[PDB]
């Protein structure tokens, strides 16, 4: 994919200066996909989650705007993907050839995310623009407001990495674990607090029971 | 306009659930009940039930049951349509509710939920 | 960004153990695993491990062209490889043993070699990974009188227009108190351009904080990098780690 | 062309649901309705309903209902096939829709949804 | 006082499930049983069953099964209403339980669960 | 060899799903169709349907639908057994396929799926 | 003891599933089968099935099927009660096995699963 997206409440004059920073050093892959190394868990992930879906970012913003206790504005950041951005599936496949097992809840979450992970911090050079998101209290919809183009952006001819994440820890023994989610089955790593900042801290539910319901009866 | 759709409570969450089998009036019933909150606030009208072989509308027991279970899981904002003074069993009324569950619809904002209004 | 890597500096000059033992036992300890150190700056390493394998890569460095030798070094087995890259500077001009090395988890895109103006001063070597450059240096033993000049030439090289996009981080044996280096930098009107990152505990056994780091303020999230002494004591110098602070 | 498959909206998301029990025309009914949006924007054809004992196709009430619930949960892109001017109950049409829900298919991209087109 | 609702355990979680088919008393049955814990502790009454063609209430087999499975899935706090000394098959009673499952309600706090309580 | 299990594709994924109601040949029907991929590449054998009141095996409509929905949701590797040239409604055939879905089984590895196989 | 509950495997995981429609002995059937493993180990008793209109217990086809899908979803540890030498269709038996699936119970620890055991 060429371009991916994140939502943040930090305004463009700050993000275009600093970029996005990793929570920590935790390379564990299934802890990242399940949200356990993200903001609702150990909050030390060595990855930044991005999505290729613009519609998902509308859902992220609605989940924040819909809360009575949330104040402030939200921006969608458009990010050029390069060789440090990985899709999930090749690493899913590779880790399975190491004896790793992902249950149906985790596989379900991963394919819904349309997720590309950055193994490094995301530089302002990769951030092309910011689009303010406007919330309509009467409809609950989120629309595009003012766009701001990043003068520091570099239009390099890169694209996302089609291979496996490097230095992946060898998979741990399988265990059923909570999967943090918010909104319509959005991984918690897409929350604003799942990148390190210079912020409203969304709460998450366990996606497993919800997924179990739509898979059964 | 729509009969039995005149009374509702909007933008609530289902925060409690009850499913049981019970003998009432010489008949073997199933019932379920939902409990409601309004965010962090408790509300007075916060329970309503559905019985499989009693009430104004006996149909839809399984579908309403699973629908209640779903919104209890998601915690999502919903509007509950209910009818008052239905259940006659005085032990059931005091244990649960005298209200019959009519319909459940979602709320896409603090202002709007699907379904008819006054 | 610098904070994305686990960085460490360690000076090998120490006790009765030879350099080979220091590589195969201590350095291995420090780098091993996915949680191991990603970037290790090493001083007074006259030789790389006997396990290391030359790559033959003809490295033509930015700055000045002294011979830098690239090596692969397997920390795992023949079946389960764990390949780290070693960049070693043996000697300078005629004689002059430099004995600087940087160990990296990934192959270096670019290599940098800088010289201060000070007469007998050892060069500064560095490796670039994407937008990040990691450099090491070893100031002169008589108080590190070239320490500020080590930092100065590094600042001035990477403030060139074609280099200003890069984040750089320098760590090594400065042979000078961090406070004294700070005052030198303030004297040279450089204290506001770089941040000295040093542990609170001595880094050589005689006492005194001699091994630490310097980072450009302009590097994004440079304020997250914290200097932390490692407890290891296989030489006269403790290793010093540079690790991102918890976000919250 | 498949009868009743000529009118549809593509790449929409189900962003509201309604389920209820209701007396209409002397029959005890179940119904459900889906609310639609198109990414960021509202659309005019934004509600359609299915009734268990009325409509051009009474079969598949439970299956359609669970399918609607599914895509409401995931928020994924769907194509909605529907039929205009079906429901005759004037209170129902005003409260929900006159449209009967016919089919729901998945969209694997912004370009393609499964099923026949015109 | 709702009949069959005076015996219950509160603020427990379903931590085990059994489902099976079984011949009992000359008839083909289905059954399921739930196992209970009490947070991090065990509980002295921790098993109860429902049979599709036997018991004081034969209705609701599928809905009670699905509901039990749901709370196994969530691990959330429930109250379990049950009836003692129901199953008379001696093999089943010693293999699983003698108790019949009557109702499952949720507990929104450590001190409140939905449904009637006995005052003592 | 089990009858109607001779034709199948292995290690595929269900990446699209259609569910609808439809009058076909004077009968009210329900049907669903699955869309297949093979990892990265598309395949010609890519649509298979089931109809509740038509086909070689009308039983199991709900269970097959739930099964198809399951593997569409997880995206897991499956094997699809199907029968060619079944649906004779030309509008339905042109819109989807003529293949009747017969069975779905799981693929625990790159090289193994559960179920009967044929020699070639 | 409970009839048809004397044969079981404990602390296994369901790692494969089959569901299909099939004509057998002139009757239209549904069936499902479960594949088993024991941690990182393969076990020889690894497939057992249930048929809607055949077997010693024809009741509970959907409930057993949905239960099987659930423990396949979670990969949790289960005990499988089953019966040997039930299915007589030779094509079915060689494709899967002769075993009829009787019950599925959970194992809350490496040493305990719900239900009766034998000595």
């Amino acid at each position: 994919v060429d371009f991916v997206y994140r939502v943040d409440s930090t305004p463009p004059d700050v993000i275009f200066r600093d970029g996005f920073s990793l929570l920590g050093y935790n390379r564990n892959f299934q802890q990242f996909i399940s949200g356990r190394s993200c903001s609702g868990g150990s909050s030390d992930s060595r990855y930044i989650a991005t999505t290729s879906s613009v519609n998902q970012t509308y859902a992220i913003a609605r989940a924040y705007y819909s809360r009575s206790t949330f104040k402030g504005n939200l921006y969608r950041y458009q990010i050029r993907a390069d060789n440090n951005f990985y899709s999930l599936l090749p690493s899913i496949t590779y880790l399975e050839t190491q004896g790793g097992h992902f249950n149906a809840y985790e596989k379900t979450m991963m394919r819904l995310q349309r997720e590309y992970v950055s193994t490094l911090s995301i530089l302002p050079e990769n951030i092309q623009k910011a689009v303010a998101l406007v919330y309509d209290s009467a409809t609950g919809l989120v629309k595009d407001g003012v766009s701001t183009m990043n003068a520091s952006y570099l239009g390099l001819s890169t694209t996302s990495n089609p291979g496996v994440i490097p230095f992946l820890p060898e998979p741990q023994t399988y265990t059923q674990q909570r999967i943090d989610a918010f909104g319509p089955l959005i991984s918690s790593c897409f929350s604003i607090g799942s990148v390190c900042h210079s912020v409203y801290n969304m709460s998450f539910y366990d996606a497993r029971p919800v997924i179990e319901l739509i898979l059964s009866k | 306009a729509m009969a039995d759709y005149d009374t509702y409570v909007s933008n609530v969450q289902i925060n409690n659930l009850s499913y049981g089998v019970y003998t009432s009036g010489g008949k073997e019933t199933q019932f379920f009940c939902i409990g409601l909150k309004h965010g962090s606030e408790a509300i007075s009208i916060n329970a309503m039930c559905k019985v499989d072989v009693y009430g104004n509308h006996k149909q839809g027991f399984d579908n309403m049951l699973n629908t209640a279970k779903y919104y209890y899981t998601t915690g999502g904002d919903v509007r509950i349509y209910y009818k008052e003074n239905v259940w006659r069993d005085p032990d059931f009324k005091s244990a649960f509710s005298s209200r019959e569950l009519i319909a459940i619809t979602t709320c896409s904002s603090s202002s709007y939920c699907m379904g008819p209004t006054v | 960004n610098i904070s994305d890597y686990k960085v460490m500096t360690w000076n090998l000059q120490g006790s009765s153990a030879s350099t080979e033992s220091k590589w195969n036992v201590n350095v291995r300890q420090l780098l091993s695993g996915t949680a191991g150190v990603d970037i290790l700056m090493v001083q007074e390493a006259g030789a790389v491990p006997t396990s290391a394998v030359p790559t033959g890569r003809h490295i033509q460095p930015f700055g000045v062209g002294i011979p830098i030798d690239e090596y692969t070094w397997n920390l795992g087995t023949t079946s389960r490889q764990d390949i780290r890259y070693i960049y070693h500077s043996a000697i300078d001009v005629g004689a002059r043993r430099v004995n600087l090395a940087i160990v990296s988890r990934q192959r270096a895109d670019n290599v940098y070699v800088l010289r201060p103006t000070t007469v007998a001063s050892r060069p500064v070597i560095g490796i670039g990974l994407g937008n990040d450059v990691f450099l090491t240096a070893h100031a002169l033993a008589s108080g590190g009188p070239d320490a500020a000049a080590i930092v100065r030439v590094t600042i001035n090289f990477f403030r060139q227009p074609q280099m200003r996009h890069l984040s750089w981080f320098l760590a090594g044996d400065f042979n000078r108190s961090p406070d004294r280096l700070e005052n030198d930098l303030m004297t040279e009107h450089l204290e506001r351009v770089v941040a000295v990152l040093a542990p609170t505990e001595p880094t050589q056994i005689g006492g005194g904080i001699l091994d630490y780091g310097v980072i450009v303020d302009r590097a994004p999230y440079s304020q997250r990098v914290e200097a932390l002494r490692n407890p290891q004591l296989a030489s006269d110098h403790y290793p010093v780690a540079f690790l991102a602070r918890s976000c919250l």
